[PDB]
């Protein structure tokens, strides 16, 4: 289409995020247009402009003076902004919309004081699976998939309890089989 | 009035309910640009110079059509009823050039206050109708929001040739002869 | 070589 | 603002179905998206004053219709593979900006018989955990189920918790070799030691699964996958 | 007679240039048969009732964000947008006229298939300016983006007399004069 955005982007949880996005073949008669989606969801209306700055309670739009690119402002980046980012044009017309590739936002939390530790919860009566807790872990660490085929290890998630304001990230690993260990369950 | 250097139409918007009927146009200084045929979703531009630089979707022509069919539904009841009154309409034949016996030219039959925007234009070279050579421009705009339409016809001028327009119109009581 | 608009038709009260 | 439904559907192929949506109150226009990993989002058609306005480039088949209160629904037929998406519905007051629904996930199957509810389990935290960190993390597990139309949500004492909850994004295939492959999904709950250390205090782990209706047929041996729920509960223990 | 009824409704979203580009003036214009009974003035800055008919149809779309957000920006992606188009193609465009005399005692002097609108048409007796016998019609728009006007002169022509006409149009470099001599 009209815009080209970066494929990936990432943000640190508290500070503001700024999202690129070029289109310099764009009309004088076509608004940018600003979508999200998070996963599981349908697209959600953030911000429209036609020329310069434009601001709303979600978001900050900021059109250069050529018109030929723009900046999604997001003022204080939290966990829930992380979605993939639509930036698209249009006449307002009464025509359809235009999607291109967007720009997934991940916005990864600081961990002040890591605590990486594996743990091993307690079995279920019924299931017949040991599962592993990788928890307290920093931002950057890496959780690989499982490469057996009886074991497997989710992504790492993020969770945040919010009366204490502590944020911690956690991988899953389970598995049925006979001999399986939460020691080096994960790499 | 508003004084102006020039006025642009970018839109001229119609729709009727005989037919029922719409129309799409942009004009500039009087003059039509194009019109958006609803039928065929294709702009008419009415200039080679147009055609070779300029664009126009069609899609927003049917896109405001439909509004005012929704809004004209909606003035209606709001009206009681109130129907448009038929005006009458005031034709003209001219030629588009001095007409020499034996060179080609064209003869021009202008129809103009015409209201509502429903009208039958035909030619006649002698006391029967012509086919070849007649087109029509679409209804263009007034500022007294009524309509005016010309009618084309190409032939060689004779000495025996006596052209006919005829006007068929709701105001009119029979249809106007114009003779040239 | 870019679309150009007219201008947009407003929709009455009638639902 | 908008509503659409259903939220889930399975069908085979050859069936039609129709999926509804509710504008904006206020709103006029009515747009249908289909939303694929491979093709993006395809403009279907939008609807005004009870008429269809735009159209775009879908067969025949895919038909739509607008109703006096600009309420809108959209029809299916002769159903394929391939029609397997995420269908939007978009609200505008007539011409300007688009405020999209929830969506229908429509799933498009050869057959019936891969469909299968979940298994749910929780897990109790660690002790080693508790004496450590001062915290306590439950996970939950929903294991085998197909397709990938479940909302998991955790209930302690009654109510549904959002705070320190972490809901797997994408569920994992537990085959991943195999295109009818089931999926698993994982849940995690992390509360104060003292709060979980209080036998009077709660843990539910609920999953709703969308699966087949009352209408569908059904021939083989085991229960039919049903729209139903799945949970596991655990108290807390001193 | 015995004419069908009919329900006619108009939209017209007109732009006013002055001084090129300095000057712009967006009225849109909602018409119910031939009354005006709503507008949008951008002088104005939002939408007003001209009729009794109107109250509600300016009452919502001044309520309505949207609506009086893209009305207000039409000033700018519809009349200043397509108005550099012009400068490219419309207001470029030059179509010299034809100057022909015939006569009819009157004697006719024909500017045919110009463009633009501005022209300039006098007679002369012997290079002495004519008024007092001088018809001019209005300036006749042909519908196919030329004009044409028809200036005529009564006369009674003697002797040795050659009748002129001069014709100035922004086309042209000099003024174009046709001769006329009686038989
Ligand atoms: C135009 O077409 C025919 C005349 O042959 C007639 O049926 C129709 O009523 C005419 N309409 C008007 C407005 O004269
Ligand atoms: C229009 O043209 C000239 C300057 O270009 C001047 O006589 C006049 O004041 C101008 N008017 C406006 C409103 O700019």
């Amino acid at each position: 289409m009209k815009t080209t955005q970066p494929p990936s982007m990432d943000c640190a949880e508290g500070r503001a995020a700024n999202l690129p996005c070029n289109h310099s073949t764009i009309s004088g008669n076509e608004y940018v247009y600003w979508y999200r989606q998070i996963h599981s969801q349908g697209p959600q209306y953030i911000i429209h402009g036609l020329k310069n700055n434009e601001t709303n309670e979600m978001a900050s739009l900021i059109i250069t003076e050529d018109r030929k690119s723009s900046t999604l402002i997001l003022p204080h980046a939290t966990l829930r902004d992380t979605a993939v980012y639509y930036c698209i044009v249009s006449h307002n017309a009464g025509n359809m919309l235009t999607f291109g590739g967007g720009t997934r936002l991940m916005v990864k939390p600081h961990i002040q004081n890591p605590d990486p530790a594996v743990y091993q919860l307690r079995d279920s009566k019924s299931s017949d699976k040991s599962v592993c807790l990788f928890t307290d872990f920093d931002s950057q660490t890496n959780v690989s998939q499982s490469k057996d085929s009886d074991v497997y290890i989710t992504d790492k998630c993020v969770l945040d309890m919010r009366s204490m304001d502590f944020k911690s990230n956690s991988a899953v690993a389970w598995s049925n089989k006979s001999d399986f260990a939460c020691a080096n369950a994960f790499n | 009035d508003i004084v102006a250097d020039h006025v642009a139409s970018y839109g001229v918007n119609l729709y009727q309910s005989y037919g029922p009927s719409g129309q799409y146009s942009h004009e500039f200084d009087g003059d039509e640009e194009f019109y958006v045929d609803l039928e065929r979703k294709e702009t008419v531009w009415q200039l080679p110079l147009f055609r070779r630089f300029r664009r126009f979707d069609p899609q927003f022509a049917l896109t405001n059509i439909a509004v005012l069919k929704h809004n004209l539904n909606c003035v209606i009841k709001r009206s009681n009823s109130t129907a448009a009154t038929n005006e009458v309409p005031e034709v003209t034949v001219f030629s588009k050039s001095p007409v020499t016996l034996g060179q080609p030219n064209t003869l021009i039959c202008l129809v103009d206050n015409i209201f509502p925007p429903v009208v039958n234009i035909t030619w006649l070279s002698n006391g029967h109708s012509v086919t070849e050579g007649v087109s029509e421009t679409s209804f263009l705009s007034k500022s007294d929001h009524s309509f005016f339409k010309i009618s084309y016809l190409t032939f060689l001028p004779s000495a025996d040739e006596i052209y006919d327009c005829k006007v068929e119109h709701w105001g009119l009581d029979e249809p106007l002869l114009k003779h040239w | 070589g870019q679309v150009e608009l007219g201008g947009g038709s407003s929709p009455e009260t009638c639902i | 603002g908008v509503t659409q439904t259903p939220r889930y559907l399975i069908k085979t192929r050859g069936q039609q179905v129709t999926l509804s949506c509710s504008p904006i109150s206020g709103h006029r226009s009515v747009s249908w998206y289909q939303q694929t990993p491979g093709q993006g989002l395809q403009f279907l058609f939008e609807y005004f004053s009870e008429t269809q306005r735009n159209k775009g480039n879908f067969p025949g088949r895919f038909s739509g219709r607008q109703f006096s209160n600009s309420r809108s629904e959209m029809n299916v037929s002769t159903l394929e593979l391939g029609d397997s998406a995420l269908y939007l519905c978009a609200s505008s007051l007539e011409r300007e900006t688009q405020y999209f629904g929830p969506g229908t996930r429509l799933l498009v199957l050869e057959d019936l018989k891969n469909v299968f509810p979940p298994e749910v389990a929780v897990f109790e935290p660690s002790e080693a955990e508790i004496s450590h960190t001062q915290k306590a993390t439950l996970v939950c597990l929903a294991t085998g189920f197909f397709p990938d139309h479940v909302e998991l949500s955790w209930w302690v004492n009654g109510k549904e918790v959002h705070s320190g909850v972490c809901t797997d994004p994408q569920p994992l295939k537990e085959q991943p070799a195999l295109n009818d492959s089931r999926y698993a999904l994982s849940s995690r709950l992390r509360v104060s030691a003292t709060f979980w250390q209080n036998p009077r205090n709660h843990f539910r782990c609920q999953v709703q699964f969308y699966g087949l209706s009352e209408n569908d047929e059904w021939t083989q041996d085991r229960a039919k996958p049903v729209t139903q729920i799945v949970s596991a509960e655990a108290w807390g223990r001193a | 007679r015995d004419s069908p009824e009919d329900f006619v409704y108009q939209f017209k979203g007109m732009c006013y240039f002055t001084n090129g580009t300095e000057r712009v003036r967006l009225v849109t214009r909602y018409i119910y048969n031939r009354e005006e009974y709503a507008r949008f003035d951008s002088d104005v800055g939002v939408y007003r009732a001209v009729t009794p008919l109107g109250p509600p149809a300016a009452e919502y779309w001044n309520s309505q964000k949207e609506v009086l957000e893209r009305t207000r920006a039409e000033l700018d992606t519809v009349c200043r947008h397509n108005y550099q188009l012009e400068l490219r193609t419309t207001l470029q465009r030059r179509v010299e006229p034809t100057v022909t005399i015939s006569p009819s005692n009157l004697l006719v002097c024909s500017v045919t298939d110009f463009y633009p609108a501005q022209i300039k048409v006098r007679w002369f007796r012997n290079d002495q300016e004519e008024t007092t016998g001088v018809v001019s019609t209005p300036l006749i728009r042909n519908g196919d983006w030329t004009f044409q006007i028809l200036v005529m002169l009564e006369m009674t022509p003697q002797r040795g007399d050659v009748y002129t006409c001069h014709v100035e149009h922004p086309s042209l470099q000099n003024p174009i004069i046709v001769e006329w001599r009686a038989q």
